[PDB]
């Protein structure tokens, strides 16, 4: 599979960002795309071996790509702008211009902001199952709510007894803005975990809601007196109740 | 040559899903390629073909004799097949172009609907969870602000072969009661409020 | 090996020396076009063929794959280098010689390998620059090449010409004389 | 009208 | 004498009896050795030499790569042949005949013609002469024209009319050029 790093990147405007792509072994053609939504696949540049015959397609001269080794490629966006925010996709194939199957990577979601002032981490809270639900259907649904975060770079996961779970989980596929009218509104996200009645009624079962927030880094400087909204994990736990 | 697909389709889980694609102006050197993109990750290559019929471990592709239309067949649809499916005519060129694709939704086979709205307590105060309703009904937003209602999303308890739809609502103002919060939707009458 | 017409829809050449490459199309032994890999444009050798299009990026990406495969074969063959062949040079006129009539001197340099050669014209003790042209390296069945150089001239009784050929297979530059007779 | 060309494929390293 | 490593790729199409027979042979060459080829008649890669064995192994294991090669006969050879039917195969350049005394020898120069098919006969007083003729091989000028010179061992007398007879597909009727002393 094609590898890409980093998975997320939130940066202030004017900073340089560097995207990394690891093509499939044996693929000498490598492609760069970027994708907004709602928007389609926007072609950027491609490499045959270590050379890029097609330098056009780049949005501006601030974009530059390299594949010096003939394998791993890097895309650099100097002095980022607001319009640079997108999901940058990488692909690779046997060969270029041969209609070879192009295989994509996970992408890098880039978000560029005018200022970092409205950046804030999420607030996580777990909600214990309803007493009426446990009596009526012998099933316990607990809801997690991550609220008050900006931008929308969040990954929510449920952890039962120290092991991540996927069965019985449904998270909202897309965060919703708390103030839909405002331009720079903050976000909120919900998720549900449903387990059996006997599993919840067990007081020795541990339930934790984990939210990965992508924000600033140790390189980024912070001026406010509030907490530096750094890339962090915010959790909220609850125990079984009898 | 461009491709056209139905903008959105539905299929019941456990049934073969047939996705159609029209490409009458396709040339002899253009392959019929299929990708899908789950919201909202990287595109996943599914299958492709020229003239013959191809079969992956993921899907099958049937191309008409005149190559003017094609069909993608997901053998045994699951919830993981819910994605946007792109049908592309692809020939020697650097750029691969995505159309609008087909928004494919795989609906769960809810055996016994049991619509209900519940209230949950913090380990602010409460949230309202509207669950176990039928896939036919669709939830709606609230005109009032500060009351939030997320779209439905299907829960899967694989340990029980049980599936359920659920929507979450919460607020801190108006002394929000888990009653009438969802009323803006077309919820059934059999729904009960404890 | 036997046909009515033979075509090379892609004569792809890459060599470590320059490093340099060449991309051409051939039909029935003649150069249809070449691609200037530096200028990234297709240069057609036959006027009637200018009505067509050929994306030079096909040539540019083709040569980049050859650069890859060449490094692979260099390694696999324990750096087996090319053998210098002795080229064969013959000079002749495009049309019969008439002292008044314009003509074209043809210098055929055959059995070229590796495809690295210098072809210059000498008349009466100085090199000739005006009115000389060259074909690209034309492919051969035995995977050597030949190359042809032209010199437009106006034959004169006292003007003799030489075709100077420089190749690593030659221990000294080969001069082929041509006399108006 | 466009001229079509055969394409070589990479191998090894 | 510098060292050089050369790599060649030839995508060759072979046409016979119009479009009745079409064959694609793509040759991968290291130095002057074809190491692996894709012949459309076999439909898969075949190593020609020991060095091309790893390449044929790898390519034949990729169904995608095998797909495009099998379609290249249609995508490349047949597509381009339709372009050749309206261009190079239409090219007709009338040969230019010229007789020049060399008397006891006579040279009929057939210059600047295309395509290559040519037929040259000498005539002495309506009687064709075959016992005293010697012809150079077919000469490729490299500029999409050919030429051929036919010498004639003759013995002149008072009243002789020497005629050169040339046939070419560009001609509705053969060309005749005479020479008298
Ligand atoms: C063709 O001519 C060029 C220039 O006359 C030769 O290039 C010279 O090569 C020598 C030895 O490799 C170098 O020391 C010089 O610096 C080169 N000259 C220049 C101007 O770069 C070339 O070697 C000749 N080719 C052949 C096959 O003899």
């Amino acid at each position: 599979g094609v590898s890409q790093s980093p998975s997320n990147k939130v940066t202030e405007k004017g900073k340089d960002v560097e995207l990394r792509c690891d093509p499939i072994s044996g693929h000498t053609a490598l492609y760069w795309y970027r994708q907004s939504l709602g928007q389609g696949l926007e072609f950027l540049i491609y490499f045959q071996g270590n050379s890029a015959p097609d330098k056009s397609g780049l949005p501006s001269d601030r974009f530059s790509a390299e594949r010096t080794g003939g394998s791993v490629s890097t895309l650099t966006i100097q002095r980022t702008q607001q319009e640079d925010s997108a999901v940058y996709l990488c692909a690779s194939s046997f060969r270029a211009l041969a209609a070879d199957t192009q295989y994509f990577g996970p992408g890098t979601r880039l978000t560029v902001l005018e200022d970092l002032k409205n950046v804030f981490p999420p607030e996580v809270a777990v909600f214990e199952p309803s007493e009426a639900e446990i009596s009526h259907t012998q099933k316990a649904t607990l809801v997690c709510l991550a609220t008050g975060f900006y931008p929308d770079h969040v990954e929510l996961s449920w952890w039962v007894n120290g092991k991540e779970v996927h069965s019985g989980v449904c998270t909202d596929p897309q965060p919703l803005k708390e103030q839909p009218a405002l331009n720079d509104s903050r976000y909120a996200l919900s998720s549900r975990l449903r387990v059996s009645a006997t599993f919840w009624q067990n007081p020795r079962n541990h339930f934790r809601c984990q939210v990965q927030f992508y924000g600033l880094s140790e390189n980024d400087e912070w001026t406010q007196d509030r907490a530096k909204p750094v890339t962090q994990i915010v959790s909220a736990e609850a125990w079984g109740r009898a | 040559m461009k491709t056209t697909q139905p903008p959105s389709m539905d299929c019941a889980e456990g049934r073969a899903a047939n996705l159609p694609c029209n490409h009458s102006t396709i040339s002899g050197n253009e392959y019929v390629y299929w990708y899908r993109q789950i919201h909202s990750q990287g595109p996943q290559y599914i299958i492709h073909g020229l003239k013959n019929n191809e079969t992956n471990e993921m899907a099958s592709l049937i191309i008409t004799e005149d190559r003017k239309s094609s069909t993608l067949i997901l053998p045994h649809a699951t919830l993981r097949d819910t994605a946007v499916y792109y049908c592309i005519a692809f020939q020697g060129a650097q750029k691969l172009v995505f159309g609008q694709g087909t928004r494919l939704t795989i609906n769960p086979n809810i055996q016994n609907p049991d619509p209900a709205v519940y209230q949950l307590r913090d380990s602010d105060k409460s949230v309202c969870l509207f669950t176990d309703f039928d896939s036919q009904t669709n939830v709606s937003q609230s005109k009032d602000s500060d009351v939030y209602i997320t779209d439905k999303c299907v829960l899967d308890m694989r340990s029980m072969d049980f599936k359920s739809n659920s929507a979450v609502a919460w607020s801190n103002k108006s002394d929000f009661a888990c009653a009438n919060a969802f009323n803006n939707s077309i919820i059934p009458e059999d729904t009960f409020f404890p | 090996i036997v046909a009515d017409h033979v075509a090379s829809y892609g004569v792809n050449l890459y060599q470590s020396y320059g490093p340099s490459g060449q991309y051409t199309h051939e039909f029935d032994g003649d150069e249809q076009f070449y691609v200037d890999l530096g200028r990234k444009e297709t240069v057609w050798s036959l006027p009637v063929l200018r009505q067509f299009r050929f994306d030079p990026q096909f040539a540019l990406t083709n040569i980049a794959v050859l650069k890859h495969n060449l490094n692979s074969l260099i390694k696999r063959s324990n750096s087996t280098a090319a053998t210098n062949e002795v080229p064969e040079v013959t000079v002749f006129s495009k049309s019969p010689v008439t002292l008044g009539q314009p003509n074209i001197l043809i210098c055929l340099v055959d059995n070229i390998f590796p495809p690295v050669v210098n072809i210059t014209w000498l008349s009466n003790g100085h090199s000739v620059t005006e009115g000389v042209s060259e074909t690209s390296f034309l492919s051969k069945s035995d995977h050597s090449f030949f190359k042809i150089s032209y010199l437009t001239l106006l034959p004169s009784a006292e003007e003799s010409y030489d075709c100077k050929v420089e190749h690593w297979g030659l221990d000294k530059p080969l001069l082929k004389h041509w006399e108006p007779e | 009208a466009v001229v079509q060309s055969e394409l070589p494929y990479p191998e090894g390293s | 004498s510098p060292e050089d490593f050369v790599y060649q790729f030839k995508g060759m199409c072979y046409f016979t009896n119009g479009t009745e027979r079409v064959r694609l042979v793509s040759r991968s060459i290291y130095n002057r050795e074809e190491i692996v080829r894709f012949d459309s008649d076999v439909g898969e890669f075949r190593a020609v030499t020991l060095l091309g064995l790893p390449a044929a192994e790898y390519w034949n294991s990729q169904k995608d790569i095998l797909e495009r090669k099998r379609a290249a006969v249609d995508r490349v050879c047949r597509h381009n042949y339709q372009l050749e039917l309206r261009t190079t195969l239409q090219r007709r350049v009338e040969p230019t005949v010229t007789i020049s005394p060399s008397h006891n020898l006579l040279v009929c120069s057939v210059t600047d013609f295309y395509p290559a098919q040519i037929k040259v006969r000498w005539f002495r007083n309506d009687q064709e002469e075959t016992a005293g003729v010697v012809s150079t091989p077919l000469i490729r000028n490299g500029d999409w024209t050919f030429q051929i010179l036919v010498m004639l061992e003759m013995t002149p007398q008072r009243g002789d009319v020497y005629t050169c007879h040339v046939e070419h597909p560009s001609l509705q009727s053969p060309i005749t050029v005479e020479w008298r002393a």
